């Protein structure tokens, strides 16, 4: 997933910091993995209601961002060459090499054509 | 705001207004059916 | 119009947004231009 | 007005079912309504009318997400009226501006900003092409020269890293043309021909011959995280 | 097992490794649906 690989750790950090806060809240009115199980189940009541709401918001934000990124990348990358009208032909660098066979009609056309 | 949003906003009010009357008449219909 | 009024003596100096054409320049001298603009197409807004 | 619309709709839907539940009482207090409302999103014969509304809301949010995804697929100094040009010593990195000597824009700058020579003299060059390599190597920050030359340099630049400031900002246009000596009677013969060439399209067809050129999520996540942290801390306090 | 497999789509410590696979499959099918929508 080369779609901003530096930002994928942020999602993991976000989904990890919630677990310890949930466990602390549960301990302040279910020891090791119950909080993680509940979080993953709701990702798949006062404070608990707010936690569910923020988890739903996180899921909605994640799915919306994924859909937007996919839609953008489908058109921005991996969709060209036009021809003489392309200004890069008039100023060709070493990156692109234009070549043909000598003593042909192409040489005569290039010699006769202006600009 | 948008046309779809405006349509949904106009439709939900009519839907809930119709549903209130539907529930009110359905309660009476169920009570009458149970009485019979 | 304005060119006819100038040629008839009713006016001497023309200060207005007047374009530059070959026919106009063949009879009326033009000073330095103010701004460089062209012609565009105007279309009324269409609701979505 | 979607925000106010949903704000006034949530209040209505937080009682449209509470009234029915209260009428059915003769079930518990508003906690049930809150639970149902917050479980309705994502994943008794009166629940059909709220299930259909939930399905409609799911369709609406899917359409909103699709519209946002479709919309998501489609800076520097604003000109010479910035205080940085007047006082380049305000910031730790000094501004590196200059131009070739014995030119034409230097006198125009002098007639308007005569105090810029103290900085122009320290960054003078011996050629227009030296500005490009100076900028590439960091020896200069910007190049002050004619707009036409800059457009060609941007068009022929490798990688398109060089670009004119803004959307082609032009100040003191005074476009140049063909010069002619005093007293020459050929001005009336040449100006008409040049105007005819311009108006007949010779300039437009010859433009392509030479004038060739090539032409946030993080903030939202941070704001949402800050809002969630604030809600969590205020809930813990309360 | 058949019921769990057929209910896994859309909406004991060994269920974590199948729940993560279910989430990955949901992401995959969402991507497939997006690609199909964009292909039209
Ligand atoms: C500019 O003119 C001065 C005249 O004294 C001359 O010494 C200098 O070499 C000239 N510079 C360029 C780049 O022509």
């Amino acid at each position: 997933q080369p779609f901003q690989s530096t930002l994928w750790l942020l999602v993991g950090l976000s989904v990890h910091v919630v677990a310890v806060m949930l466990y602390l809240l549960d301990r302040f009115s279910l020891t090791l993995s119950s909080a993680m199980w509940f979080s993953w189940g709701v990702l798949l009541s006062f404070s608990a209601r707010i936690l569910g709401m923020v988890w739903a918001g996180f899921a909605m934000i994640i799915v919306a961002s994924y859909t937007a990124n996919l839609a953008a990348f489908l058109v921005l990358d991996r969709p060209r060459i036009t021809g003489i009208n392309d200004p890069r032909l008039r100023n060709p660098s070493d990156k692109f090499i234009y070549a043909t066979v000598k003593q042909s009609s192409v040489d005569i056309y290039f010699r006769r054509q202006v600009c | 705001t948008f046309e779809n949003m405006a349509g949904v906003f106009m439709l939900v009010a009519g839907g809930i207004v119709a549903g209130i009357f539907l529930i009110f008449i359905e309660i009476a219909y169920k009570r009458h059916k149970d009485a019979r | 119009g304005m060119m006819g009024e100038l040629l008839s003596g009713q006016a001497d100096m023309i200060v207005a947004p007047l374009t530059i054409n070959n026919e106009r320049a063949q009879y009326i001298e033009f000073s330095k231009p103010f701004k460089y603009q062209g012609l565009t197409i105007l279309v009324k807004k269409e609701i979505p | 007005s979607v925000w106010v619309m949903m704000f006034v709709m949530l209040l209505i839907v937080s009682a449209i079912a509470v009234f029915v539940f209260e009428y059915f009482s003769p079930s518990f207090t508003i906690g049930k309504a809150i639970w149902l409302l917050w479980g309705l999103v994502f994943n008794t014969t009166s629940k059909i009318m709220v299930s259909v509304w939930a399905f409609f809301a799911v369709i609406f949010l899917a359409s909103y997400t699709a519209n946002l995804a479709a919309f998501m697929i489609q800076d520097q100094v604003t000109g010479l009226s910035d205080k940085k040009f007047q006082r380049p010593h305000d910031y730790s990195p000094p501004f590196r501006f200059g131009t070739v000597p014995n030119g034409s824009t230097e006198r125009n700058i002098r007639n308007n900003y005569p105090y810029m020579h103290q900085y122009m003299t320290k960054f003078n060059q011996k050629g227009v092409e030296d500005a490009l390599v100076s900028l590439k190597t960091g020896k200069l920050d910007a190049f002050i020269y004619d707009a036409a030359v800059l457009n060609y340099k941007a068009g022929r630049d490798e990688g398109c890293k060089l670009v004119t400031i803004g959307s082609g900002y032009i100040f003191a246009t005074t476009g140049y043309g063909i010069a002619l000596q005093k007293g020459s009677p050929w001005k009336r013969q040449i100006d008409l021909a040049l105007l005819q060439f311009v108006g007949d399209g010779e300039m437009e067809e010859l433009e392509t011959c030479w004038l060739t050129g090539i032409c946030d999520n993080m903030a939202g996540v941070f704001y949402m995280l800050a809002a969630a942290m604030a809600l969590s801390l205020i809930t813990f306090i309360w």
